[PDB]
Protein backbone atom coordinates (compact mmCIF):
# COMPACT_ATOMS: atom_id res chain seq x y z
CA UNK A 1 0.00 0.00 0.00
CA UNK A 2 2.99 2.63 0.58
CA UNK A 3 4.99 1.10 -2.42
CA UNK A 4 2.27 2.07 -4.92
CA UNK A 5 1.91 5.56 -3.61
CA UNK A 6 5.65 6.05 -3.83
CA UNK A 7 5.73 4.68 -7.26
CA UNK A 8 3.01 7.05 -8.26
CA UNK A 9 4.62 10.07 -6.43
CA UNK A 10 8.26 9.97 -8.37
CA UNK A 11 7.00 9.09 -11.51
CA UNK A 12 3.98 12.31 -11.31
CA UNK A 13 6.76 14.57 -10.05
CA UNK A 14 8.77 13.65 -12.79
CA UNK A 15 6.25 14.26 -15.67
CA UNK A 16 5.20 17.54 -13.99
CA UNK A 17 9.17 18.46 -14.27
CA UNK A 18 9.37 17.08 -17.88
CA UNK A 19 6.00 19.20 -19.09
CA UNK A 20 7.13 21.89 -16.96
CA UNK A 21 10.88 21.78 -18.93
CA UNK A 22 8.96 20.89 -22.61
CA UNK A 23 6.78 24.09 -22.14
CA UNK A 24 9.52 26.35 -21.15
CA UNK A 25 11.73 25.35 -24.19
CA UNK A 26 9.34 25.55 -26.88
CA UNK A 27 8.43 28.90 -25.28
CA UNK A 28 12.43 30.06 -25.34
CA UNK A 29 12.45 28.22 -29.52
CA UNK A 30 9.19 30.23 -29.82
CA UNK A 31 11.35 33.39 -28.79
CA UNK A 32 13.98 32.55 -31.00
CA UNK A 33 11.58 32.20 -34.20
CA UNK A 34 10.15 35.42 -33.47
CA UNK A 35 13.78 37.50 -32.70
CA UNK A 36 15.01 35.79 -36.12
CA UNK A 37 12.27 36.98 -38.17
CA UNK A 38 11.84 40.06 -36.73
CA UNK A 39 16.20 40.89 -36.88
CA UNK A 40 15.09 39.49 -40.65
CA UNK A 41 12.35 41.97 -41.12
CA UNK A 42 14.06 45.14 -40.06
CA UNK A 43 17.68 44.57 -41.69
CA UNK A 44 15.36 43.94 -44.70
CA UNK A 45 13.16 47.01 -44.12
CA UNK A 46 16.49 49.46 -43.17
CA UNK A 47 18.39 48.73 -46.29
CA UNK A 48 15.29 50.01 -48.65
CA UNK B 1 -19.57 13.81 -14.89
CA UNK B 2 -17.05 11.76 -16.94
CA UNK B 3 -15.49 12.20 -20.46
CA UNK B 4 -16.11 15.68 -21.82
CA UNK B 5 -13.84 16.77 -24.55
CA UNK B 6 -10.43 18.31 -22.66
CA UNK B 7 -10.22 15.01 -20.39
CA UNK B 8 -9.58 13.34 -23.18
CA UNK B 9 -6.97 15.76 -24.46
CA UNK B 10 -4.97 15.38 -21.65
CA UNK B 11 -4.87 11.91 -20.80
CA UNK B 12 -3.88 11.79 -25.11
CA UNK B 13 -1.27 14.00 -24.04
CA UNK B 14 0.46 12.08 -21.43
CA UNK B 15 0.41 8.57 -23.75
CA UNK B 16 1.71 10.93 -26.72
CA UNK B 17 4.95 11.05 -24.72
CA UNK B 18 5.53 6.90 -25.40
CA UNK B 19 4.08 6.01 -28.63
CA UNK B 20 7.03 7.19 -31.12
CA UNK B 21 5.22 6.31 -34.66
CA UNK B 22 2.08 8.21 -33.55
CA UNK B 23 0.32 4.98 -34.77
CA UNK B 24 -1.67 5.19 -31.13
CA UNK B 25 0.30 2.09 -29.58
CA UNK B 26 2.85 1.62 -26.90
CA UNK B 27 5.27 -0.98 -25.18
CA UNK B 28 3.25 -3.00 -22.22
CA UNK B 29 6.29 -2.07 -20.09
CA UNK B 30 5.15 1.83 -20.29
CA UNK B 31 1.69 1.14 -19.26
CA UNK B 32 2.69 1.55 -15.91
CA UNK B 33 4.24 4.55 -16.43
CA UNK B 34 1.53 6.63 -18.32
CA UNK B 35 -0.63 5.66 -15.75
CA UNK B 36 1.33 7.16 -12.94
CA UNK B 37 2.29 10.07 -14.55
CA UNK B 38 -1.33 11.31 -15.00
CA UNK B 39 -1.39 10.22 -10.92
CA UNK B 40 -3.36 6.79 -11.11
CA UNK B 41 -2.61 4.74 -8.25
CA UNK B 42 -2.24 1.01 -8.96
CA UNK B 43 -0.09 -1.80 -7.31
CA UNK B 44 2.63 -4.13 -9.59
CA UNK B 45 0.37 -6.70 -9.29
CA UNK B 46 -2.51 -5.05 -10.61
CA UNK B 47 -0.94 -3.90 -13.42
CA UNK B 48 0.09 -7.50 -13.88
CA UNK B 49 -3.55 -8.73 -13.65
CA UNK B 50 -4.46 -6.56 -17.02
CA UNK B 51 -1.23 -7.51 -18.71
CA UNK B 52 -1.61 -11.01 -18.39
CA UNK B 53 -5.06 -10.51 -21.21
CA UNK B 54 -2.24 -9.07 -23.67
CA UNK B 55 1.37 -10.18 -23.27
CA UNK B 56 3.21 -13.30 -23.74
CA UNK B 57 6.71 -12.59 -21.86
CA UNK B 58 6.24 -8.73 -20.52
CA UNK B 59 7.60 -7.14 -24.13
CA UNK B 60 3.99 -6.93 -25.88
CA UNK B 61 2.46 -3.47 -27.57
CA UNK B 62 -1.08 -2.48 -26.44
CA UNK B 63 -3.21 0.91 -27.70
CA UNK B 64 -4.43 3.86 -26.21
CA UNK B 65 -8.22 2.41 -25.82
CA UNK B 66 -6.69 -0.59 -24.03
CA UNK B 67 -5.22 1.69 -21.30
CA UNK B 68 -8.40 4.02 -21.16
CA UNK B 69 -10.31 1.24 -20.61
CA UNK B 70 -8.28 0.33 -17.79
CA UNK B 71 -7.81 3.46 -16.77
CA UNK B 72 -12.20 4.04 -16.71
CA UNK B 73 -12.35 1.49 -14.19
CA UNK B 74 -9.34 2.82 -11.68
CA UNK B 75 -10.83 6.56 -12.02
CA UNK B 76 -14.10 4.74 -10.01
CA UNK B 77 -12.03 3.03 -7.38
CA UNK B 78 -11.31 4.82 -3.96
CA UNK B 79 -7.95 7.61 -3.32
CA UNK B 80 -6.38 4.86 -0.25
CA UNK B 81 -7.08 8.05 1.94
CA UNK B 82 -8.01 5.64 4.73
CA UNK B 83 -6.19 2.45 3.42
CA UNK B 84 -2.43 4.53 3.52
CA UNK B 85 -3.21 5.72 7.07
CA UNK B 86 -4.01 1.86 7.78
CA UNK B 87 -0.72 1.14 5.91
CA UNK B 88 1.50 3.13 7.96
CA UNK B 89 -0.44 2.74 11.49
CA UNK B 90 1.59 -0.52 11.33
CA UNK B 91 5.50 0.66 11.27
CA UNK B 92 5.20 3.34 13.84
CA UNK B 93 8.09 3.14 16.75
CA UNK B 94 5.98 3.87 19.78
CA UNK B 95 2.15 5.32 18.60
CA UNK B 96 3.13 8.71 18.66
CA UNK B 97 2.81 8.73 14.91
CA UNK B 98 6.23 8.01 13.79
CA UNK B 99 7.81 5.56 11.48
CA UNK B 100 11.43 4.30 12.85
CA UNK B 101 13.76 3.93 9.33
CA UNK B 102 14.81 0.71 10.09
CA UNK B 103 11.38 -0.45 9.40
CA UNK B 104 11.23 1.27 6.41
CA UNK B 105 14.24 -0.23 4.93
CA UNK B 106 12.34 -3.69 5.39
CA UNK B 107 9.52 -1.74 4.08
CA UNK B 108 11.30 -0.53 1.03
CA UNK B 109 13.46 -3.74 0.21
CA UNK B 110 11.83 -6.73 1.49
CA UNK B 111 8.29 -6.50 1.99
CA UNK B 112 5.89 -6.58 -0.76
CA UNK B 113 6.27 -5.46 -4.19
CA UNK B 114 9.46 -3.60 -2.96
CA UNK B 115 11.78 -0.41 -4.40
CA UNK B 116 15.27 -0.79 -6.57
CA UNK B 117 18.33 0.61 -5.33
CA UNK B 118 18.55 3.85 -7.48
CA UNK B 119 14.77 4.63 -6.06
CA UNK B 120 15.75 3.77 -2.63
CA UNK B 121 18.19 6.80 -2.94
CA UNK B 122 15.51 8.68 -3.82
CA UNK B 123 13.44 8.49 -1.05
CA UNK B 124 16.90 8.71 1.32
CA UNK B 125 17.06 12.07 -0.45
CA UNK B 126 13.80 12.78 0.34
CA UNK B 127 13.78 12.51 4.11
CA UNK B 128 17.16 13.51 4.84
CA UNK B 129 18.76 10.74 6.60
CA UNK B 130 22.45 9.87 7.50
CA UNK B 131 21.76 7.85 10.19
CA UNK B 132 19.79 6.14 12.65
CA UNK B 133 15.82 8.13 12.11
CA UNK B 134 12.05 8.83 11.82
CA UNK B 135 9.51 10.57 9.66
CA UNK B 136 6.22 11.51 10.48
CA UNK B 137 3.03 9.68 8.34
CA UNK B 138 0.56 12.01 8.39
CA UNK B 139 2.90 14.50 6.86
CA UNK B 140 4.47 11.93 4.78
CA UNK B 141 0.74 11.28 3.78
CA UNK B 142 0.07 14.80 2.80
CA UNK B 143 3.36 14.92 1.03
CA UNK B 144 2.50 11.89 -0.95
CA UNK B 145 -1.37 13.37 -1.75
CA UNK C 1 9.16 48.37 -10.14
CA UNK C 2 9.72 51.63 -11.88
CA UNK C 3 11.51 52.19 -15.16
CA UNK C 4 14.34 54.11 -16.67
CA UNK C 5 15.12 55.86 -20.04
CA UNK C 6 17.81 52.65 -21.54
CA UNK C 7 15.27 50.42 -20.69
CA UNK C 8 12.19 52.02 -22.57
CA UNK C 9 14.44 52.86 -25.38
CA UNK C 10 14.92 49.36 -25.68
CA UNK C 11 11.31 48.02 -25.15
CA UNK C 12 10.82 51.03 -28.19
CA UNK C 13 13.14 49.46 -30.32
CA UNK C 14 11.05 46.20 -30.23
CA UNK C 15 7.84 48.17 -30.41
CA UNK C 16 8.74 50.97 -33.45
CA UNK C 17 9.14 48.14 -36.07
CA UNK C 18 5.63 47.76 -35.26
CA UNK C 19 4.34 51.23 -35.51
CA UNK C 20 4.09 51.50 -38.84
CA UNK C 21 2.98 54.91 -38.55
CA UNK C 22 4.09 56.28 -35.16
CA UNK C 23 0.76 56.26 -34.00
CA UNK C 24 1.94 55.60 -30.63
CA UNK C 25 -0.56 52.83 -30.42
CA UNK C 26 -0.84 49.81 -31.73
CA UNK C 27 -3.98 46.79 -31.74
CA UNK C 28 -3.25 44.54 -29.23
CA UNK C 29 -3.25 41.53 -30.53
CA UNK C 30 0.27 42.38 -31.75
CA UNK C 31 1.96 43.06 -27.89
CA UNK C 32 2.71 39.02 -28.01
CA UNK C 33 5.12 39.38 -31.14
CA UNK C 34 6.52 42.64 -29.69
CA UNK C 35 7.47 40.93 -26.38
CA UNK C 36 9.15 38.17 -27.66
CA UNK C 37 10.88 40.11 -30.33
CA UNK C 38 12.12 42.35 -27.12
CA UNK C 39 13.71 38.95 -25.84
CA UNK C 40 10.98 37.89 -22.88
CA UNK C 41 9.92 34.42 -23.87
CA UNK C 42 6.02 34.05 -21.76
CA UNK C 43 3.64 31.50 -22.93
CA UNK C 44 0.07 32.85 -24.46
CA UNK C 45 -1.59 31.79 -21.03
CA UNK C 46 1.19 34.58 -19.30
CA UNK C 47 0.69 37.44 -22.01
CA UNK C 48 -3.03 37.08 -21.23
CA UNK C 49 -2.45 37.48 -17.01
CA UNK C 50 -0.30 40.66 -17.84
CA UNK C 51 -3.42 41.65 -20.12
CA UNK C 52 -5.37 40.96 -16.85
CA UNK C 53 -3.13 42.86 -14.48
CA UNK C 54 -3.98 46.17 -16.60
CA UNK C 55 -7.96 44.73 -16.88
CA UNK C 56 -7.20 45.48 -20.99
CA UNK C 57 -8.88 44.42 -24.30
CA UNK C 58 -7.21 42.09 -26.23
CA UNK C 59 -8.94 43.16 -29.43
CA UNK C 60 -8.80 46.67 -28.90
CA UNK C 61 -5.63 48.79 -28.70
CA UNK C 62 -2.95 49.82 -26.31
CA UNK C 63 -1.28 53.44 -25.98
CA UNK C 64 2.72 53.68 -24.97
CA UNK C 65 2.01 54.71 -21.93
CA UNK C 66 -0.22 52.30 -20.71
CA UNK C 67 1.88 50.08 -22.30
CA UNK C 68 4.26 51.35 -20.04
CA UNK C 69 2.21 51.09 -17.21
CA UNK C 70 1.87 47.41 -17.59
CA UNK C 71 5.27 46.53 -18.10
CA UNK C 72 5.80 48.70 -14.37
CA UNK C 73 3.09 45.78 -13.32
CA UNK C 74 5.06 43.00 -15.18
CA UNK C 75 4.90 39.75 -12.88
CA UNK C 76 6.42 36.66 -15.03
CA UNK C 77 10.35 37.10 -15.40
CA UNK C 78 11.37 34.82 -18.60
CA UNK C 79 15.13 36.29 -19.27
CA UNK C 80 17.39 34.06 -17.08
CA UNK C 81 20.37 32.27 -18.09
CA UNK C 82 19.89 29.34 -15.34
CA UNK C 83 15.72 28.72 -15.69
CA UNK C 84 16.30 27.82 -18.95
CA UNK C 85 19.52 25.43 -18.53
CA UNK C 86 17.25 23.87 -15.20
CA UNK C 87 14.26 23.32 -18.31
CA UNK C 88 17.55 21.33 -20.21
CA UNK C 89 19.02 19.14 -17.64
CA UNK C 90 16.55 16.65 -17.13
CA UNK C 91 16.98 15.53 -20.70
CA UNK C 92 21.10 15.43 -20.43
CA UNK C 93 22.20 12.21 -22.19
CA UNK C 94 24.95 11.56 -18.75
CA UNK C 95 25.37 14.69 -17.18
CA UNK C 96 27.48 16.29 -19.07
CA UNK C 97 24.96 18.16 -20.96
CA UNK C 98 24.43 16.07 -24.45
CA UNK C 99 20.32 16.41 -25.69
CA UNK C 100 18.84 13.97 -28.42
CA UNK C 101 18.07 16.20 -31.62
CA UNK C 102 15.16 13.49 -32.43
CA UNK C 103 13.85 12.89 -28.96
CA UNK C 104 13.64 16.86 -28.51
CA UNK C 105 11.49 16.76 -31.59
CA UNK C 106 9.38 14.07 -30.45
CA UNK C 107 8.67 15.49 -27.12
CA UNK C 108 8.60 19.51 -28.49
CA UNK C 109 5.36 18.35 -30.95
CA UNK C 110 3.61 15.55 -28.55
CA UNK C 111 3.73 17.12 -25.36
CA UNK C 112 2.90 20.88 -23.71
CA UNK C 113 2.50 23.69 -26.18
CA UNK C 114 3.13 21.54 -28.65
CA UNK C 115 5.01 22.56 -32.33
CA UNK C 116 2.68 22.90 -35.26
CA UNK C 117 3.62 21.07 -38.91
CA UNK C 118 3.95 24.60 -40.35
CA UNK C 119 6.20 25.90 -37.64
CA UNK C 120 8.10 22.68 -37.75
CA UNK C 121 8.79 23.72 -41.94
CA UNK C 122 9.84 26.96 -40.40
CA UNK C 123 12.28 25.84 -37.55
CA UNK C 124 13.84 23.44 -40.21
CA UNK C 125 14.45 25.92 -42.54
CA UNK C 126 16.00 28.83 -39.69
CA UNK C 127 17.12 26.63 -37.14
CA UNK C 128 18.77 23.80 -38.59
CA UNK C 129 17.12 20.94 -36.59
CA UNK C 130 19.69 18.33 -36.55
CA UNK C 131 17.49 14.75 -37.22
CA UNK C 132 20.35 12.37 -36.75
CA UNK C 133 22.17 13.73 -33.96
CA UNK C 134 22.75 15.22 -30.74
CA UNK C 135 23.46 18.90 -28.98
CA UNK C 136 25.54 20.51 -26.07
CA UNK C 137 23.17 22.40 -24.35
CA UNK C 138 25.44 25.03 -22.81
CA UNK C 139 25.94 27.11 -26.84
CA UNK C 140 22.65 25.75 -27.85
CA UNK C 141 20.66 28.14 -25.10
CA UNK C 142 23.13 30.63 -26.86
CA UNK C 143 21.96 29.91 -30.31
CA UNK C 144 18.86 30.80 -29.27
CA UNK C 145 19.04 34.57 -27.90
CA UNK D 1 -4.19 71.63 -54.52
CA UNK D 2 -1.19 71.41 -51.89
CA UNK D 3 1.93 73.40 -53.47
CA UNK D 4 3.00 77.41 -53.37
CA UNK D 5 3.42 79.51 -56.22
CA UNK D 6 7.11 79.49 -55.52
CA UNK D 7 6.88 75.27 -54.99
CA UNK D 8 5.01 74.72 -58.10
CA UNK D 9 7.85 77.01 -59.96
CA UNK D 10 10.71 75.35 -58.51
CA UNK D 11 9.34 71.69 -59.67
CA UNK D 12 7.93 73.25 -63.00
CA UNK D 13 11.92 74.47 -63.58
CA UNK D 14 13.12 71.34 -63.22
CA UNK D 15 9.86 69.53 -65.06
CA UNK D 16 11.32 71.12 -67.92
CA UNK D 17 14.82 69.65 -68.25
CA UNK D 18 12.28 66.15 -68.93
CA UNK D 19 9.23 67.62 -70.56
CA UNK D 20 11.61 68.43 -74.08
CA UNK D 21 8.88 70.14 -75.52
CA UNK D 22 7.35 72.25 -73.42
CA UNK D 23 3.81 71.34 -74.06
CA UNK D 24 3.21 70.06 -70.65
CA UNK D 25 3.72 66.14 -69.80
CA UNK D 26 6.98 63.79 -69.52
CA UNK D 27 7.94 60.33 -70.47
CA UNK D 28 7.51 57.65 -67.50
CA UNK D 29 11.08 56.99 -68.35
CA UNK D 30 12.37 60.28 -66.69
CA UNK D 31 9.29 60.21 -64.32
CA UNK D 32 11.72 58.75 -61.49
CA UNK D 33 14.87 61.24 -62.89
CA UNK D 34 13.22 63.89 -61.78
CA UNK D 35 11.33 62.73 -58.47
CA UNK D 36 15.02 61.82 -57.57
CA UNK D 37 16.09 65.16 -58.43
CA UNK D 38 13.60 66.57 -56.72
CA UNK D 39 15.02 65.72 -53.01
CA UNK D 40 12.92 63.15 -53.21
CA UNK D 41 14.05 59.46 -52.32
CA UNK D 42 11.14 57.00 -53.98
CA UNK D 43 11.46 53.07 -54.45
CA UNK D 44 11.50 51.09 -57.22
CA UNK D 45 8.36 49.64 -56.31
CA UNK D 46 6.84 53.07 -55.28
CA UNK D 47 7.31 54.83 -58.60
CA UNK D 48 5.64 51.07 -60.33
CA UNK D 49 2.94 52.22 -57.50
CA UNK D 50 2.41 56.14 -58.28
CA UNK D 51 2.14 54.97 -62.26
CA UNK D 52 -0.65 52.71 -62.25
CA UNK D 53 -2.31 55.19 -59.63
CA UNK D 54 -2.96 57.02 -62.73
CA UNK D 55 -3.17 54.71 -65.29
CA UNK D 56 -2.74 50.73 -65.46
CA UNK D 57 -2.53 49.99 -69.21
CA UNK D 58 -2.31 54.34 -70.25
CA UNK D 59 0.58 55.34 -72.77
CA UNK D 60 3.85 55.57 -71.25
CA UNK D 61 3.22 59.39 -70.56
CA UNK D 62 1.58 61.69 -67.44
CA UNK D 63 0.54 65.46 -67.57
CA UNK D 64 2.45 67.88 -65.74
CA UNK D 65 -0.20 68.66 -62.74
CA UNK D 66 -0.74 64.43 -62.39
CA UNK D 67 3.04 64.31 -62.18
CA UNK D 68 2.92 67.37 -59.27
CA UNK D 69 -0.14 65.27 -57.73
CA UNK D 70 2.44 62.53 -56.88
CA UNK D 71 4.74 65.10 -55.56
CA UNK D 72 1.69 65.84 -53.32
CA UNK D 73 1.30 62.22 -52.64
CA UNK D 74 5.01 62.15 -51.49
CA UNK D 75 5.30 65.32 -49.40
CA UNK D 76 3.44 64.22 -46.51
CA UNK D 77 6.08 62.79 -45.07
CA UNK D 78 8.32 63.84 -42.44
CA UNK D 79 11.53 62.85 -44.55
CA UNK D 80 14.97 63.85 -42.18
CA UNK D 81 18.68 63.23 -41.70
CA UNK D 82 18.12 61.40 -38.02
CA UNK D 83 16.21 58.70 -38.78
CA UNK D 84 18.71 57.52 -41.53
CA UNK D 85 21.95 58.20 -38.65
CA UNK D 86 19.95 55.50 -36.99
CA UNK D 87 19.13 53.43 -40.03
CA UNK D 88 23.15 52.77 -40.34
CA UNK D 89 23.09 51.54 -36.42
CA UNK D 90 21.16 49.03 -37.70
CA UNK D 91 24.75 47.52 -39.10
CA UNK D 92 26.89 48.80 -36.48
CA UNK D 93 28.79 45.85 -34.51
CA UNK D 94 30.37 48.43 -31.67
CA UNK D 95 28.60 51.26 -31.86
CA UNK D 96 31.14 53.36 -32.99
CA UNK D 97 29.79 55.31 -36.08
CA UNK D 98 30.91 52.59 -38.00
CA UNK D 99 29.32 49.77 -40.99
CA UNK D 100 31.43 47.48 -42.42
CA UNK D 101 31.85 47.20 -46.30
CA UNK D 102 30.91 43.77 -46.38
CA UNK D 103 27.76 44.06 -44.40
CA UNK D 104 26.82 47.98 -46.98
CA UNK D 105 27.61 45.33 -49.93
CA UNK D 106 25.17 42.91 -48.81
CA UNK D 107 22.94 45.64 -47.56
CA UNK D 108 23.37 46.84 -51.07
CA UNK D 109 22.78 44.01 -53.28
CA UNK D 110 20.91 41.39 -51.05
CA UNK D 111 18.36 43.23 -48.70
CA UNK D 112 15.81 45.38 -50.41
CA UNK D 113 14.91 46.73 -54.08
CA UNK D 114 18.72 46.60 -54.44
CA UNK D 115 21.58 48.70 -56.52
CA UNK D 116 22.64 47.80 -59.84
CA UNK D 117 26.69 47.27 -60.60
CA UNK D 118 27.37 50.91 -62.32
CA UNK D 119 25.47 52.31 -59.02
CA UNK D 120 27.70 50.90 -56.93
CA UNK D 121 30.53 51.91 -59.22
CA UNK D 122 29.80 55.44 -59.36
CA UNK D 123 28.74 55.69 -55.89
CA UNK D 124 32.21 54.12 -54.80
CA UNK D 125 34.09 56.66 -57.09
CA UNK D 126 31.84 59.56 -55.64
CA UNK D 127 32.38 58.24 -51.11
CA UNK D 128 36.04 57.62 -51.98
CA UNK D 129 36.73 54.34 -50.99
CA UNK D 130 39.43 52.12 -50.69
CA UNK D 131 39.87 49.04 -49.30
CA UNK D 132 36.96 46.24 -47.71
CA UNK D 133 37.29 47.87 -44.83
CA UNK D 134 34.32 50.05 -42.75
CA UNK D 135 32.69 53.52 -43.40
CA UNK D 136 31.44 55.96 -41.01
CA UNK D 137 28.02 56.60 -41.41
CA UNK D 138 28.06 59.80 -39.47
CA UNK D 139 30.32 61.55 -42.12
CA UNK D 140 28.24 59.62 -44.86
CA UNK D 141 24.88 61.06 -44.00
CA UNK D 142 26.72 64.49 -44.00
CA UNK D 143 27.82 63.72 -47.70
CA UNK D 144 24.51 62.25 -48.63
CA UNK D 145 22.23 65.62 -47.23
Amino acid sequence: TIQKYWRMYVVRRRYKIRRAATIVIQSYLRGYLTRNRYRKILREYKAV
Amino acid sequence: DQLTEEQIAEFKEAFSLFDKDGDGTITTKELGTVMRSLGQNPTEAELQDMINEVDADGNGTIDFPEFLTMMARKMKDTDSEEEIREAFRVFDKDGNGYISAAELRHVMTNLGEKLTDEEVDEMIREADIDGDGQVNYEEFVQMMT
